[PDB]
């Protein structure tokens, strides 16, 4: 009986459209085939943000574009603050010990949280290289989640993905902040000629399904299936790390510096980071959780 | 033979054209291994594993219910792997007229490649068009991440070739591909609606108006990233109209054609709102 | 070729044969459209477009679970057309040899109808069997009032002809097909039982002890609708008693039946009481 | 486990025939398998009385020979009054809005009405036309249902269903009652000039099953089950409107002069009809419901 | 043809290898029936359909789930008799040579059969292979108590008189069968485990390193009987390592090794503790 | 969720073999799914014995070797006393109406029994033939259970499988014990002249599930489940008639002669067998359930 409609915001041949399958087949069959998951694409539907007018359509796959943009009183963002979550696993921790402060802040704007998921780790690539984070802070960089690195110091240029190729080949842009996926299949590693591997902080999603359209989902069912929208999110979590480190290879391959930085390095980068996060906190409140942000550092 | 290719263009049954198609590729195949330089081979056999690929591989996957996905996946990569032969055979022709061909097209090189592409003529139209369609069918099958971005440009800029040599060619066959593949793509993949829509214009100068596809192009290429049901359902109604006992040649493409507007009709409501 | 044929009707494999034919099929008709002339050809591709809906399209349809009955009949869909293809394909052998005669025969006129029919020879036989079988079978998979009464009622009509030419032919298989559809039709058709059990009489005069498919007539074209289960029973125990390894010819057809023969003894309590 | 055996007057590829797995299999499934049904024809056990005293057999599809065979308290045979039920809609509002009065006789029967629907549509097929009801009244028509017409002032004769070619071609009948289906498919059109399409009344029919096989079905799949047996009803009424038409449209193609009754003589029929009514509830009581008769009236 | 058998064995797909081989038997086999003297005939036929049983009939019945075990069960039975369909076809090719092979080597007198099979030579040696093996992997299919022990041994006396004339043969295939048998059989059926291990060494001597096969026998006919994980895990890695793209001939066969290696692997749970 | 290890005894191409499958399918859906059977040989963990061990994997098939070695209080071998079960039908009855009886020394090791059935009827393959259940004992027969045959006066050598035919081809057995599908199978009927065709005694097994493991299936199957493994014990006593007679005409088709005992005779065996059975009952107690023994007298 039960049919989701899911406006989907994940990649036409991505790992993350094909685990939104298997997790609606392995729903359905838990079901006995009663409830589904039926995906539609966000770009047809108007962007992220006209997806929101339609909770016709009751479930969403969001970045923190969209999951930022029904409840401001959400913490996420908090979770790219930078070096704050810096590996695969700390993630996982987070997204595990931490799930009902994560959660809340949605059911005050009435949805059940499924799932939370990486789009990738946000990685600068780069014309010339830098000794410090100071002298990256001031090559111009092209990219909502732009706004705040401006905040550390970071010179930022907010630009299309088109443009990204001309703005290069025309020297008004260093390089560009992105994820290895991206920069990979689109050939913009041409461009570029070296790539952060020190991973910086998650791009978060994003999975909700409205209160009520939950509803309809018998008592009975509900446990299973959402340890099987956990299953996913850690299904994801290693896959990713296989195809990051594929792509940093054929980057690699294709003549790019692998730029690494050394423990040394990334204490450094920590504390110049952190102090930037008393800034921001000044300069929009809204846009971190601080209880949250603490509880994190707590948790290592 | 003319009336071999006749029992199986003109066949209304499916299943009958695919369980005997097979060994008929096999065939076809083995004689170009043969005769590697004969170039009317070369392109025969691959243009035969791209058709199959489509009709009786990806197409058949495309109708399995989304839990059998995996076994949909599997299909997808089988129909991938051959595109991508049927793409290889055909662009052995024109390895053959112009030695060096493939290790320009394929360099990487802006340059190399037009310049090698400078080189081709009308005559090399139906095989540029093949090529092209097969690495670009292949791409649509292809995990993001695993295709390479320069084979692509590649497989696109010989079918914008062949549109410059032959822009009428086959009933306007090279701008329905073309289409589907700048719809499909980011304005920074070298896609775009602007380009879409301005290929299918073209598309419409050339094509029969028997022909269905057209009608099924403009509905799941435009009408649905667009969110027109409209269009969509119009579209199709169009594509359903047409009687395959009247069309003059390619009934079963126009069966197998018809078969899919009639699924996505079903389906409407999967693509809109 | 003979033993061409022979691999085929002697062997015991099902999908063995049913993955192969349809090539052969294909081959048979490029053929027949080369020479449409050649008599022999347009009815060797009729025959074999015919025995193969039966065999590989129709029967392993009735052996679909009754849910899957959406698939049954589309089944069903195919094997008509394919019936009325190779029919179409044998009766264009009678037109090579008698110019204006499925225009006569289909005519609607009675008196044209068998004036044309009563210049038929012995020669005639076995093509006015395989087209007044294959119509008679499209017709039994044929939604009602979708037939035409004249079309069936020429096709009858040319299976009487056959009778009456060469009453004992092919171990009476003519007969055989005629018992199933008097059996089948209301009095008011053109059938009966009465007529059924004549034409059953003749068939069991000129047919094989070694052949199954008389006594698996006997058994579900009269004995079920006569709700006889003894008879059904008692039929279909020797049909199933004939050994195929010790039979001369036709050992498929034989292993097919019995196949047909197992079944209906399984489902016995489904046609009776 | 369970398995019920119907005796089935639906015709060999019928749509009935069809509709009748297309619920068996629905069935069959809402039960998870374990309840379904399994057809038999009528003709096969020796006709629809011969079926009565098999209820062996549990399940039965009924015209109104055998309907009304086993609840002579009936009404049924109400509903082909000419002109009561005048078109497609109007059987569907009496079919539903109706159910419990049209139902109850056959539990005094001890049955349970699964879902009643349509065999067609009277129409006479005559060899000549008609100014008025009464001249048509003159003609020798042929066709349980005959001794009522013969009631209003038809002439008719009761033969078999083959012997009307013969009659025909003899002079002895001027023409026949019967559906449209029937006309064409057995190209008994051929002998006729004129088909009335106006539509008469509907030959109602009729699935029934025992009470006591209804039991074996647990209480939860009936709802659900009988829900799925109306939903068979309406396609039918659907697809037989269809099937009519393309019966018509070929019937005239192939040269029979199709007559249409206006309003203003459908008006006329109708009263002509009333008329008669009166003298039936004479000459036989137990073959109208009086109330359900009026009731039906009321409704429209 | 030997272009011909390369489409073939050197194929990655293994459903278009499927759909198109059923045919090329039905031909070989025809050619077969004309030529019964061909003894390169006879053998081809015979090792082609040992090889389609294996291959597209065992091999996918045992990734049936199971429950699917009837269905299975059918096609073991399906895949017995091409097994002895295509070894009789094979030994023909011996009594063409020596007439009055088959009565003696089927005596079931030890003299008798020694005797014949020493009058062998290595011109007869893939005769014997493929003789013995299609015998072999029929026995292993049957039904317990519907062998006759005569013929088995007859069987393996066949394959261990060929390890006695050309030890090496095809990069040690005998020895591959012959491991596969002893292993499977009791002490008392003239199998075990130390004659298993001594023909495995050999296979090991003459084995090629792109030859996942001979790896994917030592997991599952010593390794799981003799319940080593450990073992069993690391030979099918060293099955899975090698590279398909990188073998010189039998790709396809590497391809076919390989699936049965990674399922396997899957259900390691189901062969140990 | 749950699937259980049963350890098998069952032969490679055996009707046990398949009949173990054709349970576990119909128990599977029968559970819907959740439920299932992984079948493991028992010669590959180390032999009957070692997998009583193992009870890790949880359920077995069992011969009486390791049926009786986790119930030495186990009536068991009671079963095998000669001519006691002489027929198929009587082994039936014995099975059946006394389950408890055969059972509950088994929930004394604590495992629920899934079912009896019954690996075949011992019989005498033999170079010379006898007069006399006497001179038969004269013989050396070569065969747990043989240490019983031997107090009965049964001269009896203890050999492997292999040294049969040798030891015969040598003179130093002059026949030995078994099943006919082993005499047949092997070949080894080309050693023996005489083979007795009269039943004896069934040799019983001996499916074992552990009481934990049944736990984890829910109450709701248990019944019809157990009713399945009855059901495959009925299948297996047909089938096994069938193989048998099989076995006997392929033995007499290849030239031994097919001895049968009268009843008379089978009198005069009964008599001398119940003797001894007082003498074993001394020589050891535990290999004998005597109220077992005796209420299947009763019985029959």
């Amino acid at each position: 009986k039960v049919v989701l409609k899911i406006a989907s915001i994940a990649p036409a041949r991505s790992i993350w459209e094909t685990e939104l399958k298997k997790l609606s087949a392995e729903w359905s069959e838990i079901t006995g085939g009663l409830v589904s998951m039926k995906f539609y694409d966000m770009s047809s539907l108007g962007g992220e943000r006209e997806g929101i007018r339609k909770l016709p359509l009751d479930g969403a796959v969001f970045s923190c574009l969209g999951l930022s943009e029904l409840a401001p009183d959400s913490g996420i963002y908090t979770l790219s603050v930078p070096f704050l979550i810096q590996n695969e696993k700390d993630l996982e921790r987070v997204l595990h010990e931490l799930r009902e402060d994560l959660d809340r802040p949605f059911r005050a704007a009435g949805f059940r949280v499924i799932t939370w998921t990486n789009a990738g780790w946000l990685s600068f690539y780069t014309r010339a290289p830098y000794a410090s984070l100071g002298q990256l802070k001031k090559q111009t960089i092209a990219l909502v989640l732009g706004t705040c690195f401006r905040i550390c110091g970071f010179d930022i240029k907010d630009a299309p993905n088109v443009r990204l190729a001309p703005l290069l080949k025309a020297g008004s842009i260093d390089g560009f902040l992105s994820v290895h996926l991206f920069t990979w299949a689109t050939g913009f590693y041409r461009y570029i000629s070296y790539a952060l591997d020190t991973k910086i902080c998650p791009a978060v999603i994003g999975m909700l399904i409205s209160d009520g359209s939950w509803a309809r989902i018998p008592s009975r069912y509900h446990d299973a299936m959402l340890q099987a929208a956990t299953r996913v999110r850690q299904r994801l979590a290693n896959n990713l790390e296989t195809l990051d480190r594929e792509c940093s290879n054929n980057i690699q391959k294709a003549g790019v510096s692998i730029v690494h930085l050394t423990p040394q390095e990334i204490q450094e980068w920590r504390t110049e980071f952190a102090a930037d996060v008393k800034r921001i906190q000044a300069r929009l409140p809204g846009m971190l959780n601080m209880t949250l942000y603490e509880k994190i550092k707590h948790l290592l | 033979d003319a009336d071999f290719t006749r029992v199986f263009t003109e066949e209304d049954d499916l299943d009958l054209v695919a369980q005997s198609l097979p060994l008929v590729l096999k065939v076809y195949e083995a004689l170009h291994l043969q005769n590697p330089a004969h170039r009317g081979l070369s392109l025969a056999v691959g243009r035969l594993y791209i058709m199959y690929a489509n009709a009786f591989v990806q197409t058949p996957a495309q109708y399995l219910p989304e839990d059998e996905f995996e076994a949909q996946n599997e299909a997808y990569s089988r129909a991938r792997k051959l595109y991508l032969r049927g793409a290889r055979y055909a662009l052995s022709s024109l390895e053959t007229a112009y030695p060096g061909f493939t290790r320009e097209v394929f360099s990487g090189d802006e340059q190399r490649l037009h310049k090698v592409l400078s080189r081709c003529t009308r005559v090399d139209v139906g095989t540029l068009y093949w090529v092209g369609t097969g690495y670009v069918a292949a791409f649509a099958l292809t995990p993001l991440g695993s295709a390479l971005p320069d084979t692509v440009h590649a497989a696109v800029m010989m079918l914008e070739r062949a549109c410059d040599l032959w822009p009428s060619y086959q009933e306007g066959a090279v701008w329905n591909v073309l289409t589907k593949f700048y719809a499909a793509a980011p304005e920074s993949f070298g896609g775009g609606m602007e380009k879409a829509h301005t290929a299918f214009e073209h598309l419409t100068r050339y094509c029969s108006a028997h022909d269905p596809d057209h009608h099924i192009t403009y509905a799941d290429a435009l009408c649905i990233p667009l969110n027109n049901r409209a269009g969509f359902d119009e579209a199709l109604d169009r594509a359903l109209a047409i009687d395959p006992e009247s069309v003059p040649h390619n009934k079963l493409l126009v069966i197998l054609s018809q078969k899919r507007a009639r699924w996505l009709k079903a389906h409407v409501q999967d693509f809109f709102l």
